[PDB]
């Protein structure tokens, strides 16, 4: 069973404004994990990331739920 | 008269007697270093 | 120049497009009151016509072709004479009710 | 955090001005929320009967009520028993007070779902963002035991565990069970139980703007008419010269 | 509890900021939060009253 | 007439969504 | 206050017709769009520079509480 | 007639004049909504929030006669506010006693607007009543007291929400006694028009003029009231009173009613408590010392553009203030807060007189 | 309401006391019982 949310995420992370956050994204993890102390986080990262990608997401999913 | 009468109709709107101060007892071993715990006392929130 | 400004403001005012004068439009107290009705006949019923006619105006949201609205160096007073001394008087029973 | 992410906007069937609910909608949801989300959360204000001509015939929803037991009494005896749940019944609460409540979530307070969706910014949309949300922490966040990483919700940090994956439930309609399809559904019920009158709103918004767009016209040409006189009056001013 | 630049308290009903010992830092409250009577008795017991 | 062709227009708005709609599926006395 | 005691007035003659021998919206748009703009033009100036200092604040304002929110503004 | 149908009424009134028949409406729906609702609900902590669940879920038409409510308060502010502007601008304010009834029911409209609010018993209703009673602890040696009294305990509780069923349930009769004496003071002098100029050598009766464009803008009004009811009535509302009362918890983005932000914006721009009451109660009762500031030989705005330069200036500082009360107390948002706090009162005491006197001068007198 | 009738408030407080009376919920959810107190009234001799 496939839901349909994973495939439209799939198709969305595509977009360039997606692309790009996740950049960022992994920038940030890469940044953050080389330390052993650090109060940073990369929420922020993650939140403009998933802002990208759902508001694609919220475009399409409902066309494929019942 | 007036004072009494005024008054007393003033003093209605005091709290009752049903509203007048039990002390309470917290066990502190509940509660974790860092937190903040609230309980109802004396119908206002308590922080411990 | 004061009077540039002035002119530019009485027209910004825009009671002369509606026809009315200065005077036409100060808020009636007391004093403007009794001014009023110490006017001559003439003027006191154009005052009468030229507010009858601007408020005609306002009801309608409309206002006077240009050529007739009031112009800045024609409006006059018609009123000060009148409302001055109807100031002074009142002045001095005041000063008589002081003592 | 501090920060914040809002939920986006969703083509819900029911978004448009004139758009009732789907009600083979909100009978799946109510199924979820049957299956799943009664066993920690509480629908005070809802009963068996609400159901009735909504998503449920009569019958059916008479044996959905069946289907628990319900407190009643006292009896003769002076003593409380147990029935099985009827019409007039509202929906079972999971725990007794709100105090068992946490201490069965870990310190957390599973809310009364009753209004969930007018008692939240975003209502549906942020509930639907909520439950299809969840993910990993990102690099650095770190969350006390109990708690899960929800991007959706305020702080990021919810004591609610994932509650819906693919096949939670079997549909009655044989309708395929993936999270998405969960999510959808349980919302639209959740927005049926805050605001039962949805459909009737809309139907009465629709008399009263056809009535408006009749009557507001023509109170415009009765005002027009009677203002033609003052609207075309002309004045002459005559002083004996 | 944890919020305001403190790490105390803040009020969210006009921004008034307390720090951890409850004492008002920023914001309109004129006094510090309440500090009322209480003693710590046996084992991990306080009674506050 | 005004309630019966607002209700149909409602309706057609929201074929197959409502209850009277998909109510032949569950009921049959 | 009452019709007959209001104030005086002389030598003003009115002219009006029934409301059912004339037009309710005459001209209404050929006549009524003209009145329309030379009355916003009329106000603009007095009413619209307010409410855009309004909008330049409110703008810059949200724009600035989200940058500082953020690690890098 | 003589009262109604033959009262004399200015040819050329706009439709700024239609919000007093307007606020009689909103009034009128509020009292019948209102009773209808009075039938259902209980008073009684324990059952206050349920109560006004089973009027919308179970009270055949419970949810409109409740949402009605609910929207007919946010009408009723929308044209209170409008009311007043009107006044302002033309200089309304210059029938004393009406313009002082006028702000006598400005103050009992918000304190049973905010009291019925504590009604439904949600968050908003819990902390509202608490924040607001507070206001008098700010009076000096027997605030506490004041505040105490009024809540009928230490803390809003049983006591409280009954005590405000029944001031909510009565003060909106005593406004409308309020506001028929609002007309009967108007009536000896008759109403103001947009010139500001005596409108005695141009008066049309009220019926059937006015009588007309009153049902004209009453059907306006039903219009946005049931546009909010039937389409969006949650709209103007806050979601956090969909959820009960909690004492020991206060939401943390708690707000006020929307009519209500511009004076919380006041207040919480003032770091100090006796301050912000005091700013807080002013910024309410300066509209009685507006007749005392006026410096101009005209009555209405409409011949002086100064004037309505800084009215306007003004309008947006009333919607700045209430964009910033329904902002976070952060950068820079508390800064924008001041400022838009310092030049309300700055344009009311001190710019508008002086765009008074300055206009007076520009044309000679 | 016996105290300042027939009974001193410490009279009062030892006659309440006599008497165990549920309250509650505590932490785990469960009701409990404790000692009357002021406050209490008089406990029913049936639940119902
Ligand atoms: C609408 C106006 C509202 C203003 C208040 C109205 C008050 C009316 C004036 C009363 C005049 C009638 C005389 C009554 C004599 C009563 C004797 C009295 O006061 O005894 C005191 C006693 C309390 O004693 P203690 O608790 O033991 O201790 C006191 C020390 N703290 O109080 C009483 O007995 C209460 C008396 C109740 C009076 C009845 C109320 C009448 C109100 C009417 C309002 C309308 C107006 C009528 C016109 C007035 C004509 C005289
Ligand atoms: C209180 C806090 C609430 C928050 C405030 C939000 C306010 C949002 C703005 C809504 C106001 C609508 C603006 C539309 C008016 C535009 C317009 O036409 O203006 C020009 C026009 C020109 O008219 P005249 O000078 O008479 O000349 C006629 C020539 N034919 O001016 C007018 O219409 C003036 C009438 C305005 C009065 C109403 C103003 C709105 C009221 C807002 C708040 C009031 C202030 C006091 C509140 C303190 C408590
Ligand atoms: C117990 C195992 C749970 C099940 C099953 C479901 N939920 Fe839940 N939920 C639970 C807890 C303990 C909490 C509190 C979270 C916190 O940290 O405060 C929640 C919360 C929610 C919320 C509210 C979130 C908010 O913004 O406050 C919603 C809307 C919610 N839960 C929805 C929901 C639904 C629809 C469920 C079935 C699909 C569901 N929950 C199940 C615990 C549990
Ligand atoms: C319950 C609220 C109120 C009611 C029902 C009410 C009603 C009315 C009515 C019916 C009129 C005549 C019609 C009109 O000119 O609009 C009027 C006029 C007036 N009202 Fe109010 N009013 C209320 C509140 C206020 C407030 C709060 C103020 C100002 C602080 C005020 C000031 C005035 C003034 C000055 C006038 C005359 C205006 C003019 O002639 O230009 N009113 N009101
Ligand atoms: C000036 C007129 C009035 C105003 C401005 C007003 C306003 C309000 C407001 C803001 C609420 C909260 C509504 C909500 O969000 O739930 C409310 C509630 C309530 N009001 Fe009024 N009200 C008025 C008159 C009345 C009258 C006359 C009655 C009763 C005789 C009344 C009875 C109620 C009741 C019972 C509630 C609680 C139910 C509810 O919340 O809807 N009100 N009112
Ligand atoms: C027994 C009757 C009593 C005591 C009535 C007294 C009424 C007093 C005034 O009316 C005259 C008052 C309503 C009026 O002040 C001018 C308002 C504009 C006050 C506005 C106001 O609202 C708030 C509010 O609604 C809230 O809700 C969630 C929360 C609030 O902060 C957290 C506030 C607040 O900080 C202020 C200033
Ligand atoms: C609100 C800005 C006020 C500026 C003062 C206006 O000043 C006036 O401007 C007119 C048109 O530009 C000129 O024709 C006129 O000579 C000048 O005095
Ligand atoms: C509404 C106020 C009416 C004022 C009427 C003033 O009346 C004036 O008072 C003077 C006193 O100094 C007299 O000398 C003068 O003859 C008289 O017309
Ligand atoms: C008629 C103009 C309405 C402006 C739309 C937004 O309106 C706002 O929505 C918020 C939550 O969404 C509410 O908390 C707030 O009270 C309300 O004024």
């Amino acid at each position: 069973l496939v839901d349909p949310l994973t495939t439209v995420r799939e198709q969305c992370e595509q977009l360039e404004k997606c692309v790009k956050a996740r950049e960022r994204l992994e920038l940030c993890d890469e940044r953050v994990s080389s330390r052993s102390q650090t109060e940073e986080d990369c929420t922020e990262e993650l939140l403009d990331f998933l802002h990208a990608r759902d508001h694609c997401v919220a475009h399409k999913l409902f066309n494929s739920l019942k | 008269a007036a004072k009494n009468v005024v008054s007393q109709f003033v003093s209605s709107m005091s709290a009752s007697a049903d509203v007048l101060m039990s002390k309470i007892e917290i066990k502190l071993s509940d509660i974790p270093e860092g937190k903040n715990m609230a309980f109802k006392w004396r119908g206002k929130p308590l922080f411990v | 120049w004061l009077e540039g400004i002035r002119k530019w403001y009485y027209n910004a005012a825009g009671f002369n497009k509606l026809g009315l004068m200065r005077d036409d439009t100060i808020h009636e107290n007391d004093d403007v009151k009794e001014a009023i009705r110490r006017l001559p006949e003439n003027l006191y019923d154009d005052r009468v016509f030229r507010i009858k006619r601007a408020l005609d105006l306002s009801m309608r949201q409309q206002i006077l072709p240009k050529e007739q609205w009031t112009k800045y160096e024609e409006d006059k007073s018609y009123l000060e004479p009148y409302l001055k001394e109807v100031i002074r008087e009142r002045k001095e029973r005041e000063e008589w009710a002081k003592k | 955090s501090d920060l914040e992410l809002h939920p986006p906007s969703y083509p819900w069937s029911h978004r448009g001005l004139l758009s009732s609910l789907d009600h083979t909608s909100i009978r799946r949801g109510f199924q979820v929320y049957k299956q799943v989300c009664s066993s920690c959360h509480s629908m005070d204000y809802v009963a068996y009967r609400h159901l009735v001509g909504v998503c449920y015939t009569e019958d059916e929803a008479k044996a959905l009520a069946e289907e628990v037991e319900v407190q009643d009494g006292p009896n003769e005896d002076g003593e409380m028993f147990m029935r099985p749940g009827k019409l007039s019944d509202y929906f079972p609460k999971p725990y007794p007070n709100p105090e068992a409540a946490r201490a069965a979530n870990n310190g957390a307070l599973p809310p009364d779902l009753s209004y969930i969706v007018r008692a939240r910014h975003g209502g549906e949309d942020y509930v639907f963002s909520l439950l299809t949300g969840y993910c990993e922490p990102p690099t650095g966040v770190s969350l006390r035991e109990g708690l899960y990483f929800n991007p959706y919700f305020p702080g990021q940090a919810i004591g609610m565990a994932p509650p819906i994956y693919n096949e939670v439930l079997e549909f009655d309609d044989g309708t395929p069970a993936t999270m998405s399809q969960v999510a959808k559904d349980v919302c639209t019920f959740l927005r049926w139980a805050a605001e039962p009158e949805h459909d009737h709103r809309k139907r009465m918004g629709l008399k009263m703007l056809l009535m408006m767009g009749l009557l507001l016209p023509l109170v415009y040409a009765m005002k027009r008419h009677k203002w033609s006189v003052l609207k075309s009056r002309k004045l002459a001013y005559r002083p004996p010269k | 509890a944890n919020a305001g630049d403190f790490g105390g308290y803040y009020c969210p009903c006009h921004g008034s900021h307390y720090d951890a010992s409850g004492r008002i830092r920023k914001g309109p409250a004129p006094l510090n939060l309440e500090v009322p009577s209480y003693e710590f008795t046996s084992d991990d017991m306080v009674i506050v009253g | 007439a005004f309630d019966q062709g607002a209700d149909a227009i409602y309706e057609h708005i929201n074929e197959g969504k409502l209850w009277k709609h998909i109510k032949h599926k569950y009921e049959n006395k | 206050r009452q019709f007959g005691h209001l104030t005086r007035v002389r030598h003003v003659i009115t002219y009006s017709l029934s409301p059912f021998e004339q037009r309710a919206f005459p001209h209404y748009f050929s006549k009524g769009i003209p009145n329309v703009l030379r009355r916003t033009r009329a106000c603009i100036l007095r009413v619209a520079p307010p409410f855009v200092a309004f909008y330049l604040v409110y703008t810059w304002g949200t724009q600035e509480f989200e940058k500082s929110k953020r690690k890098n503004p | 007639n003589n009262a109604f149908i033959d009262l004399p009424a200015p040819s050329n009134i706009s439709s700024w004049w239609n919000f007093g028949s307007l606020l009689g409406i909103c009034l009128i729906l509020q009292i019948l909504t209102g009773l209808f609702l009075a039938m259902h609900y209980t008073s009684d902590t324990t059952t206050a929030f349920s109560s006004v669940t089973h009027i919308c879920r179970d009270v055949n038409y419970g949810w409109i006669i409740r949402y009605m409510h609910a929207n007919g308060a946010s009408m009723f502010f929308i044209c209170l506010y409008m009311h007043v502007g009107r006044g302002l601008y033309y200089g309304s304010y210059t029938f004393l006693e009406t313009w002082n009834i006028g702000v006598i029911l400005l103050l009992t409209v918000m304190a049973t607007a905010f009291m019925g609010y504590v009604l439904p018993w949600g968050q908003m209703s819990f902390w509202g009543a608490t924040v607001i009673t507070n206001l008098l602890s700010a009076i000096p040696y027997i605030g506490t007291n004041l505040v105490e009294w009024i809540w009928g305990g230490f803390s809003v509780d049983k006591a409280t929400l009954t005590r405000f069923f029944a001031f909510h349930f009565i003060l909106p009769f005593i406004i409308m006694a309020i506001a028929m004496v609002h007309l009967l003071f108007l009536h000896e002098t008759g109403s103001n028009n947009p010139t500001g100029i005596s409108s005695d050598v141009d008066k049309i009766p009220f019926h059937p003029y006015y009588t007309i464009k009153d049902i004209l803008g009453a059907l306006l009004l039903i219009l946005a009231l049931m546009l909010l009811v039937l389409f969006a009535p949650d709209l103007l509302g806050d979601p956090d009173n969909y959820t009960p009362a909690n004492p020991l918890n206060t939401p943390p983005h708690i707000k006020p009613e929307w009519y209500f932000l511009f004076a919380y914006a006041i207040l919480r721009s003032i770091p100090n408590k006796l301050g912000g009451v005091l700013a807080l109660a002013f910024s309410i009762l300066i509209l009685a010392l507006i007749p005392l500031l006026h410096t101009s030989k005209q009555r209405s705005m409409m011949f002086r553009p100064l004037s309505q330069c800084l009215f306007w200036a003004l309008v947006a500082d009333l919607l700045t203030l209430t964009w910033i009360g329904g902002q976070p107390v952060e950068h820079p948002y508390i800064t924008i807060g001041q400022l838009a706090s310092v030049l309300y009162f700055l344009l009311i005491l001190v710019l508008m007189p002086t765009a008074g006197t300055i206009e007076n001068k520009l044309l000679k007198w």
